[PDB]
């Protein structure tokens, strides 16, 4: 269950990857493309722990 | 092994079209083995003629003159392609991470040190815990001479 | 990569100065390396040991010899060369192995 | 190596520590800057930023283009030519053109050596000594590892219209600026170096000690000993002391 | 913190930062170019030539008189609109920030894109004032390039200079809300709009 | 960060942002680390001392 | 529309702009030399701060033979057909808040670089 939870986490962030290489993702206000790009990849990755 | 030694570090700005070769002192690298075609020049007749410099003379100068291996630096780190091990050289194309491989590590456990070499199982440990082995292992009491 | 000596004599406070001093060029040109020998109160030669440089808390190093070629020059005259041969300047520090 | 500067009066920076090699006479460090866009002047505010270079032994800034007219180049073609390798980058020839702006007095060599050698220390009279120091800034403190001879101002003109374009490349992005923490940009001395330095101490103490002993002994119209010239206590004391 | 309707209306509170954040010309143009124009009735842009001709009809001021140099800007629409700026208040601004000494032609509401012709008058009566020696002596064009500058780099169109990157935020925890008392008794947090 | 040209490692390619280049340790210590992760961990063990 | 500058025939130097009144003509003149020419456009000065790169003629076309650049085999090119491509993202400090990709053919007679 751990190693599918973590390869789902991996797919998901490569899902994200993805979306925003095919300019689908949406900047929140008050910071960047870059700050949210990081903090949606953060956040998965931390939820997934 | 004709002109240019091994030692020479040589760059091929392909972004900025540059090249840029150091003779210079104060250089440091790594010799790697050399991949080309997704294979590894080092083969098994290799391992035959290094089961018998145990017994006459074929030494490392010998390998690294023969063509497959090479004093990569720092420098030259960012232009290369160093594999984990040739299972990542057999990987089929469609699920594979890279296809141009230039080089392959020996063996990454050669990146620790020497006080750092002596933990057993050290990537099951904690990276402070095992400076704190390092530091401690100069402490250590025994035979430090003949 | 070192430059030559160059000399002139100047003897101004004196009288009956020479319009034409004499002249000395000094060259180094060859280094020999020996093997560490210690030399004891006696002058006697010895090859050291690093154990008995240990022991003794001497430093292990060996002598360096240069080759000195002097050039004396007259203006007017013919300039004669001397060759002094390995000699001593100092002993420079040997590592292990 | 391109560093860029949070504080100061200098938006980017470029800086070469050039030595000759195996060599005396030790490292020099030359700079080339670009003015800071803050800066409160009316006049300032068109030009904008401004390409200076900070030379050996020298306290003062000069621009950059009165050091190229000081290697033989009067015409600006010539000098765009050896900075700007494309002439058909816009946006690079108009970074290129306020220190061009500034420099307008300046416009032959000699008044180019003389302006050189004005601001440098121990500034001389009648412009001869001035233009023949500045000769000397050029050919022995600006990129030894070029070359030190004469005629060697092409080379030379060559390595700084590369640095500078260089810098103009990293003012825009299109290079990353260079990083102190980047080891690839790191060496190590070893025992051989630093005790190659020490000899080159030792050598040059022996060297004046020999020519003392044979300066005092040259004066009497005498002549002198090899052997008790060469004092061999200096070079194996100094190096014990050092070990 | 806010008051009223704009500490619960998200465009109140977006007007509220408009006049807090430092809004500059950096932060609402696309580009900067400057032009000689030896006829302003026929100019070089046939595009500025449909309206042009409109503010050239009845003028503020004579034609024969204005410099040939003109400095055109093109804005950006997308920074106009989070901005919340008219085009009129770009135009006072500019009018309050150089005197008389600038004429400010500006393109309609609904164009493709927002273009600005900023001229200035020769001042004929100031042409002749003596005490002018070693000053700097200066031209036409290069006038244009440093007041361009000026007002690219220096002027202030709305906010504080003082006063960096705004935020908009609605706080979570019970502590940047309001606490107010209900006619029950009890305490109730409501978590109004503010800014950072 | 990107030590390399755009690459943290030059085991990975240049422009990559998954996870095994990122810096995410998908296996536990029990397990045992790959020699990037491991290096990775490296880099989090350093900044705490 | 963006023009640069131009050099004297005579000494090489700048041309800059200057307005004479007789002809009603800007004249580009030379201010070391007595050079001049016409003005074949009327810009003098265009400063563009949100400036629209075309960076695909920036990328050196030799970055094909680049073995740590990504490849991809199902973009195929526009231009020759190619399934084989090089994708990799921009260096300017205007591309990282994009996450835009750039496509590169491998082809060595076609070269051809886009965007998708
Ligand atoms: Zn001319
Ligand atoms: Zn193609």
């Amino acid at each position: 269950e751990i190693q599918q939870a973590i390869k789902k986490a991996k797919d998901d962030v490569i899902n994200v990857i993805q979306k925003a290489h095919n300019m689908e993702l949406e900047p929140t206000p008050g910071n960047t493309l870059r700050q949210t790009f990081e903090n949606k990849v953060n956040r998965i990755l931390n939820d997934a722990r | 092994m004709d002109i240019i030694v091994s030692e020479v570090s040589m760059i091929r700005d392909i972004r900025d079209r540059e090249i840029r070769i150091y003779t210079d002192a104060g250089r440091i690298c790594r010799p790697l083995l050399i991949v080309e075609n997704g294979s590894l020049l080092l083969k098994k007749t290799h391992v035959e003629m290094l089961k018998e410099r145990d017994y006459n003379n074929y030494s490392w100068q010998v390998l690294v003159a023969s063509g497959v291996v090479e004093y990569i630096d720092t420098l030259e780190e960012e232009t290369v392609m160093i594999a984990m091990s040739p299972y990542d050289l057999k990987q089929d194309k469609d699920y594979a991470y890279c296809t141009t491989y230039t080089h392959c590590e020996i063996h990454p456990a050669m990146i620790l040190g020497v006080c750092a070499s002596i933990i057993p199982f050290p990537d099951h440990n904690q990276s402070p815990r095992n400076t704190y082995q390092s530091a401690m292992g100069k402490q250590a009491m025994g035979v430090y001479i003949t | 990569d070192s430059p030559a000596i160059e000399l002139q004599a100047e003897a101004q406070h004196t009288s009956g100065e020479v319009e034409t001093p004499p002249r000395f060029s000094l060259k180094f040109e060859q280094i020999y390396l020996s093997k560490p020998t210690h030399w004891e109160k006696d002058g006697s030669p010895s090859p050291m040991m690093p154990n008995e440089a240990r022991l003794r808390n001497l430093t292990y190093s060996a002598p360096l010899y240069v080759d000195i070629t002097k050039t004396k020059n007259v203006e007017g005259l013919d300039p004669v060369e001397t060759q002094h041969q390995k000699t001593f300047i100092g002993k420079i520090p040997i590592m292990l192995r | 190596y391109v560093f860029s500067m949070k504080d100061g009066k200098y938006a980017f920076k470029t800086e070469i520590r050039s030595c000759l090699e195996h060599s005396s006479r030790p490292t020099s460090t030359l700079w080339v800057n670009m003015m800071a866009r803050g800066s409160q002047n009316i006049k300032k505010s068109a030009i904008g930023q401004r390409i200076i270079a900070i030379l050996p032994y020298i306290k003062q800034e000069i621009p950059i283009m009165i050091v190229f007219r000081a290697l033989g180049f009067v015409a600006d073609r010539d000098i765009l030519e050896h900075i700007i390798y494309d002439f058909d980058d816009p946006e690079m020839m108009e970074m290129v053109k306020p220190s061009l702006d500034e420099a307008f007095v300046v416009q032959e060599q000699n008044v180019a050596l003389n302006f050189i050698g004005a601001r440098g220390a121990r500034p001389g009279v009648t412009k001869d000594k001035r233009i023949k120091y500045a000769k000397e800034i050029l050919q022995k403190e600006m990129l030894p590892h070029v070359g030190v001879s004469d005629f060697c101002e092409t080379k030379k003109a060559y390595f700084l219209g590369y640095m500078v374009h260089r810098l103009l490349l990293a003012s825009l992005g299109r290079r990353e600026l260079d990083d102190r923490d980047h080891y690839g940009n790191k060496r190590l001395d070893l025992a051989g170096p630093l005790l190659a330095f020490l000899f080159r101490g030792l050598f040059k103490n022996l060297m004046k000690e020999v020519r003392m002993y044979t300066q005092k002994f040259i004066d009497r119209g005498k002549d002198f000993n090899l052997e008790l010239a060469i004092k061999t206590n200096i070079i194996t004391d100094g190096l014990r002391y050092s070990l | 913190f806010l008051t009223g309707g704009a500490a619960r209306d998200a465009e109140k509170a977006k007007n509220v930062l408009c006049r807090l954040e430092h809004t500059t010309l950096r932060k609402v143009t696309a580009n900067t170019a400057i032009y000689y124009d030896p006829d302003p009735q026929r100019t070089v842009i046939s595009e500025d030539q449909e309206f042009v001709n409109v503010y050239y009809e009845m003028p503020d001021f004579d034609p024969t008189r204005i410099s040939p140099w003109l400095l055109r800007i093109e804005l950006d629409r997308k920074r106009m609109t989070d901005k919340k700026l008219t085009m009129e208040q770009i135009a006072e601004k500019i009018n309050v920030g150089f005197g008389e000494d600038l004429n400010c032609i500006f393109n309609d509401d609904n164009a493709d894109k927002l273009v600005l012709r900023i001229r200035i008058m020769n001042n004929e009566e100031n042409k002749f004032q003596d005490e002018d020696e070693a000053v700097d002596k200066m031209e036409d064009d290069m006038f244009l390039r440093c007041i361009e500058a000026n007002m690219l780099s220096d002027m202030t169109l709305q906010g504080i200079e003082a006063i960096g990157k705004v935020y908009m935020h609605l706080p979570q925890t019970d502590s940047k809300k309001r606490i107010v008392i209900t006619e029950t008794g009890e305490f109730k947090a409501i978590g109004e709009w503010l800014l950072e | 960060p990107y030590g390399f040209r755009k690459r943290t490692l030059p085991h990975f390619i240049k422009d990559d942002y998954g996870p095994e280049s990122r810096g995410f340790v998908e296996n536990s210590y029990l397990a045992g680390l790959t020699p990037s992760e491991f290096y990775f961990h490296a880099m989090g063990g350093r900044e705490g001392l | 529309g963006f023009v640069g500058i131009r050099f004297c025939q005579e000494c090489n130097n700048m041309l800059y702009p200057k307005e004479d009144k007789e002809n009603k003509i800007l004249l580009y003149a030379c201010r070391n030399c007595d050079y001049k020419q016409e003005a074949d456009s009327n810009c003098i000065y265009v400063n563009k701060i949100m400036h629209e790169i075309d960076e695909l003629t920036h990328i050196v076309p030799d970055v094909i033979s680049d073995p740590t650049l990504p490849r991809t085999e199902d973009h195929a090119c526009p231009k020759c057909s190619h399934r084989e491509a090089v994708f990799f993202q921009a260096q300017t400090r205007r591309a990282e808040e994009e996450m835009r990709l750039y496509y590169v053919c491998t082809n060595q007679n076609c070269t051809h670089r886009w965007t998708e």
